[PDB]
């Protein structure tokens, strides 16, 4: 997943 | 995950090998003319850019499983002079040349779609986050980032939803005006900094002030979104 | 653009025909249970989202040729509750249901790649915007936006490069103050309802990554003023 | 092209  | 593991085994059947990296190493760098497709399978990485002074700016964080490409799938030219740096203690990644992936992705469509919709997840992620900022400013941006981290890393605990990230990792995640904002958000008991980890007490507060990143995550990862909802 | 032309031919070749779109019409909307892949061949559009309260938020703009997909290609579920509103007087667009696109993609890959790389430009565009902003604060963001607009809509004129977008879209606190700096600094000039630029390299200096992005994503249009 |  992707974050910040 | 399911489709990432099936993409893994697809790549292994075709002869692509995993490489292992350690913190601070670059899986690809902005000076390599060869552009790559990285299937980050396990670990945490970050996309960085270096300015004229030479200071490093962090633009985006990625966790396995995910796909990061240094070049356009067809042109093989840079999408931006960027480096992909490992920050987790170790990371496992499959490094594929941009040339070969077009031939690999053509043979199987379901794995093409997999890479396709990882880009879609990134596009929609960026639009959702811009939106939450357009509504609530930096309060919306910080709550949105805390909501994603809660979803991806939360473990329900007596005190709250512990964001079970490594101490060193969260420190660098979070030029200090945001921390100041955190102390404001902390006072209203949305978050508590305990056991050297952030514990979220009022998820609904974050969802209400960062609604479109909450919608995004639901539409992009409903199974993960479902455990804490 | 030969590559964009190619896509337009290929879909027709298979039995899909273009649709015309008047200003304010939605090629898709956020309440439709069905998701669509839009190939915007000509005209200008904006993506918008609507809040609980009912306020409209503009999130992005698209000029043809470009591809906007309201659903995940695999799951066919929404990528986000968004609308695609025409803001040019008219727009021509091919509207493909997301379940039908995979049959065409089941046939050929070349075309599928053309759509894949339009997403990559979108991804890198957002990354470029974050970087410039972080580096040059709000001065970088607006000069970033002015320079992109200057690259796509910029017309050489003796007064300066005219941003050839009318008052309608050109008008579409801190921003006013930064703009006053720009005009005071003689970087921009505002005559006949739309901005003119005389220090293109000032915009380039404070939005360097965005300039890099236009070069790498749209290398012909970049050539026009460099 | 994209912008904004």
């Amino acid at each position: 997943e992707v974050f910040l | 995950n399911a489709q990432a593991e099936e993409f893994k085994k697809y790549l292994e059947t075709n002869g692509i090998k995993p490489k292992q990296f350690h913190k601070k190493e670059l899986i690809f760098n902005q000076w390599d003319p060869q552009e790559y497709c990285i299937f980050l399978y396990d670990g945490i990485t970050k996309l960085t850019s270096i300015s004229e002074n030479g200071t490093i700016m962090n633009l985006q964080y990625y966790k396995g499983a995910f796909v990061i490409m240094s070049g356009f799938i067809d042109t093989e030219t840079s999408v931006g002079y960027y480096n992909l740096e490992v920050i987790s203690e170790q990371a496992t990644a499959y490094v594929i040349k941009i040339n070969e992936l077009k031939e690999l992705l053509s043979k199987n469509l379901t794995h093409f779609f997999y890479v396709f919709q990882t880009l879609q997840k990134q596009v929609s992620y960026s639009l959702a986050k811009f939106n939450d900022f357009s509504i609530n400013g930096k309060l919306g941006s910080i709550c949105g980032q805390l909501l994603i981290l809660t979803y991806v890393y939360g473990k329900e605990t007596p005190d709250g939803i512990k964001i079970t990230l490594d101490n060193l990792t969260m420190q660098e995640l979070g030029s200090s005006a945001v921390s100041r904002i955190i102390s404001k958000l902390k006072q209203e008991k949305v978050i508590v900094y305990k056991n050297s980890c952030f514990y979220v007490q009022n998820l609904d507060y974050l969802k209400r002030y960062a609604p479109k990143l909450d919608e995004w995550f639901y539409l992009a990862c409903p199974a993960t979104w479902g455990k804490l909802n």
